[PDB]
């Protein structure tokens, strides 16, 4: 059975949510309540089969390459997103119930606008962060995924996600929408891809993607509308990424000591 | 009750059949129930049947008739085939029709004396 | 094999070294046996009742509990052959045990083949911490399966809405096929809307066939060269 | 805040590359070419009083650190990874360094998961007797014995029934019985004896091992050796012994000859498959050393002290049994650890 992560400081965020992102409603539908009905579902899925013993991040990357597994790749993907874009907004990871913490502080470190600088040609995190928005309201006509990610070559890059799409692989990033019309250009990188996937001799068909996902924002209607409202969720993006928790966002990004 | 968890364990759940597990005329239909192992219990030999099965198998899927026999041995055939014939046909999205239009099986129907 | 006495008598014959002297020091087990006993009756127990089915062992209807005539018309008026017989091995050999369960369980599969080849989990969990309600078919943290529609009936016999097994078991069915049929969308729907997000997959379970069947059919082909040229050969003589 | 501190050594290591880079320039170019023209420089220029301080303070700093020292004497995780420069892209051993990094936070994120069989967790952490109930023990399969067409009728009285061709062994006997068998292993730990854990069947070392690990005692996989016990001095007289104290210490005394040719004796044998080890069984006996085994239908109860009736042909079962005796054996050994220190 797949239950809900407690989070820290959890009487606080059911009594005055997410402070400057969410209220308590807004938080106990993006959370207390998606995350119990994502996880419900996926046990409902997975229960009875090898499925059930691995944590969702697993298991997306496991029925990644499986067409009629896309249910439960659906499930895993959104469950591992929705906590990487719950922990980031959290007013702090640590749990200062008991210590009555009210002073966090926390500001990008300089190894994340070191590598801001090099991957956007010189722009701040300040120009960045309005790229996100432009992307955000452009690239995700519903609902869908915002990540800054991080890939094999020290880069960071923005990529959107369409419904529930995995960063951390790129068959499987959902990053064009199809119901609508393409470029030429995006046909092109729909064909390379295609191209690469070929390449692999793997019978299982898989590549390799070691791209990992720095920010995460949450863009589906269960964590703006309320609070929002129906095409405000561009005012939701700018508080999420004006009120991130450096703390968490820092960590992942990869130091080697 | 022991007897009473015995009834609704997972090996009671499984229908008794001791149908061939070689058999070499037409086949229509599954026949055994497939068994499956995960990875860890695999490493293991842990199939939750009565024994150990054989390290040789590196296969996940088997089908069996008899826990023991008077052999000392189980009686399994390391395959689980069948349901990839059931994918491969879900993935071919054909619905099954009636070529006599009858009534849904699987819809609770108001049927008459016709 | 002969009932031995010398595993179970460890104590009694080395407390006999320590007493004579054979034996100076006291060794370390010596007091944890002492004080725990081992079981010596290694006997047959009888048993009279199946712990299954509560069926009665060792009870013989009498001729006066049988007042009323038989199925034939005839009444019975003395002990019959089998009556006579001495029964005691009855009450050693182990019971068969039944259930009431196995009987769906067969009738389910024989009505619904592929079913067996959804592949099942025996490796259990934790049977302890198994609680269902079983008013609804789905339970979380086991999957669905013709065991959810065995469990299913049971529960409304035992509430009584249903009077046959075969009433409760037809509602159950049909409380399986819906769910089956929500499943069987979900799946499809979800496969569809993620190529059209733009989802890429390498391989699929029809092209997985193809690939393999590929394997078998090239072995396959030389083997029947190999086989239709000795056979020339041979036949030539 | 404190990275500046870490680019420091990285421009003094960058430095020194570049510095053993031309160092093995210059050890290609003869001498004829270099040589001459430095030594004509020197002819050609005259020492000043600064120069002359390091023409004998370098002088003496490699007549110290060089010539007259000792060449002998008589970062701490992966200290051996070369990193990548900051625009080359990731190593694969920093690819694999970053993936850790990702392991261990985000890897784990959206869920936990209760109620979900380990294999391992029976090694590791078994349950205490105490807690053990039916249900665990059936979950285990310890209920599942032998084809009843093998049945050994002595074990009549452990048996529950027949189902499905097989015996169902009775749990609530297994559990008497198993809480019986894992005091005596207790009492045993407890009083500093050698329990010796044999178990020769194909996946059974891992937990015998453990087992044998934290009660502090001895194992066998392999093969029991027939005479082990009854031709003791011919088999394992080579073998060292030690001498140690109540905390289980070794007090490194030597050991006279006398001591070390002596028969060391199991004071318990702990059988996994005792249908496979009638020899080890048989010695037992001869050598009055008191016995646990597991005993499936078709196993003979008599021949060990004390039985624990229960399917022997499942690895889940054994190492479920097995477990729970091993954390018995760790409770009396704990036990007899914490009266020496009060
Ligand atoms: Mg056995």
């Amino acid at each position: 059975i797949h239950v809900v992560p407690k989070l820290p400081n959890s009487k606080a965020l059911l009594q005055n949510g997410v402070p400057n992102i969410l209220s308590s409603s807004g938080f106990k539908t993006v959370w207390f309540d998606y995350q119990r009905y994502l996880c419900d579902k996926l046990t409902l899925a997975t229960a009875g089969q090898s499925l059930e013993s691995y944590y969702p991040f697993h298991i997306l990357l496991k029925t990644a390459g499986n067409p009629l597994q896309s249910n439960i790749f659906n499930l895993a993907s959104s469950i591992h997103n929705n906590h990487l874009f719950v922990e980031n907004i959290l007013p702090s990871a640590v749990e200062h119930g008991t210590n009555s913490n009210a002073v966090v502080k926390t500001e990008p470190s300089r190894l994340f606008l070191s590598k801001i600088k090099d991957s956007f040609n010189g722009s701040d995190w300040e120009v960045v962060k309005e790229e996100m928005i432009y992307r955000a309201e452009n690239e995700v006509l519903g609902q869908g995924w915002l990540f800054l990610v991080e890939n094999n070559e020290k880069k960071l890059f923005i990529l959107t996600s369409n419904n529930n799409g995995t960063p951390y692989y790129f068959p499987r990033n959902q990053s064009f929408d199809l119901n609508s019309a393409i470029s030429i250009d995006e046909f092109a990188t729909l064909k390379q891809m295609k191209e690469l996937i070929g390449k692999s001799t793997k019978l299982n068909g898989k590549v390799q993607d070691w791209t990992m996902p720095i920010i995460c924002v949450n863009l589906w209607d269960h964590a703006y509308l309320h609070d929002y409202g129906v095409g405000n969720r561009s005012k939701y993006v700018k508080n999420v990424l004006d009120n991130l928790n450096w703390s968490v966002v820092n960590n992942r990004i990869f130091s080697g000591i | 009750t022991l007897a009473e968890l015995l009834g609704r364990s997972r090996i009671a759940q499984v229908a008794n059949n001791h149908k061939p597990l070689t058999y070499t005329g037409k086949k229509f239909h599954p026949t055994h129930q497939i068994i499956e192992t995960k990875p860890s219990t695999l490493y293991r030999q842990e199939w939750g049947l009565k024994s150990a099965i054989p390290s040789k198998i590196k296969s996940r899927y088997l089908v069996y008739n008899d826990l023991d026999t008077l052999e000392r041995i189980t009686t399994f055939e390391p395959r689980g085939g069948t349901q990839w014939n059931r994918l491969r046909f879900q993935e071919m999205g054909v619905p099954i029709v009636s070529n006599i239009g009858r009534q849904n099986p699987f819809f609770k129907y108001i049927s008459r004396p016709e | 094999m002969k009932i031995q006495t010398n595993a179970v008598n460890v104590l009694q014959r080395t407390s006999a070294y320590l007493k004579s002297g054979l034996l100076k020091e006291t060794p370390a087990w010596y007091n944890v046996v002492a004080s725990i006993p081992p079981s010596t009756k290694f006997t047959r127990e009888p048993r009279f009742k199946n712990p299954s089915n509560g069926h009665i062992i060792g009870k013989l209807v009498d001729v006066t509990e049988q007042p009323h005539a038989n199925n034939k018309g005839l009444y019975k008026t003395r002990p019959n052959s089998s009556d006579k017989r001495v029964g005691v091995k009855r009450l050693y050999r182990p019971p068969k045990l039944t259930y009431v369960e196995d009987r769906l369980r067969s009738l389910f599969y024989k009505q619904h083949p592929w079913e067996l080849s959804r592949p099942k989990i025996l490796v259990e969990n934790e049977i302890g911490d198994e609680n269902y309600d079983w008013s609804h078919m789905l339970q979380i943290g086991r999957p669905l399966d013709g065991e959810s529609v065995i469990q299913r009936t049971m529960y409304l016999i035992k509430t009584k809405q249903y009077g046959d097994m075969v009433e409760a078991y037809d509602h159950a069915r049909y409380e399986f096929y819906a769910l089956r049929m929500q499943e069987e969308t979900e799946q499809q729907v979800a496969l569809e809307e993620a190529e059209m997000f733009g989802s890429l997959f390498g391989v699929s379970a029809i092209e997985h066939g193809i690939q393999k069947e590929q394997e078998v059919l090239d072995v396959w082909e030389k083997k029947v060269v190999e086989e239709t040229e000795l056979m020339a050969a041979r036949t030539s003589n | 805040p404190n990275n500046n501190d870490e680019v420091m050594l990285l421009q003094q290591k960058l430095l020194y590359d570049e510095i053993r880079s031309e160092l093995k320039s210059l050890s290609q170019v003869p001498e004829d070419e270099i040589l001459p023209e430095l030594k004509k420089s020197l002819e050609q220029d005259k020492l000043s009083d600064k120069e002359q301080q390091l023409e004998a303070e370098l002088s003496d700093f490699f007549r110290n650190y060089a010539l007259l020292n000792k060449l002998f004497d008589s970062t701490k995780p992966y200290p051996n990874l070369i990193p990548s420069a900051n625009d080359k892209p990731y190593s694969s051993q920093e690819l694999f360094l970053r993936q850790l990094n990702h392991s261990m936070r985000t890897a784990k994120l959206g869920a936990t998961i209760s109620k979900v069989y380990y294999p391992h967790k029976d090694i590791f952490y078994p349950p205490l007797p105490e807690n053990i109930t039916v249900e665990s023990l059936m979950s285990a399969g310890v209920h599942l014995g032998q084809s009843t067409s093998l049945w050994r009728s002595s074990t009549q009285s452990y048996i529950y029934g027949e189902y499905k061709g097989i015996h169902i062994i009775d749990l609530n006997q297994t559990l008497s019985y198993l809480k019986r068998a894992a005091k005596v292993v207790e009492g045993v730990s407890e009083s500093g004896g050698i329990i010796l854990f044999l178990g020769t069947r194909q996946g059974q070392k891992r937990g015998l091992e453990e087992a044998a690990k934290k009660t502090h005692g001895y194992y066998v996989s392999t093969r029991w050796i027939p005479g082990t016990l009854t031709n003791s001095t011919e088999i394992s007289g080579i073998w060292e012994k030690q001498e140690i104290d109540s905390n289980d210490n070794p007090t490194e005394r030597a050991l006279s000859p006398n001591e070390t040719s002596k028969q060391v004796k199991p004071d318990l044998l702990v059988v996994l498959n005792p249908t496979e080890n009638r020899n080890a069984l048989l010695e037992a006996i001869k050598s009055r050393v008191p016995t646990i085994a597991i005993i499936d239908t078709d196993s003979e109860p008599s021949l060990v002290t004390y039985p624990i009736p229960g399917n022997d042909d499942s690895l889940r079962s054994v190492n479920f049994l097995l477990g729970v005796l091993a954390r018995a054996g760790q409770r009396g050994l704990q036990n007899r650890l914490a009266r020496n220190n009060e």
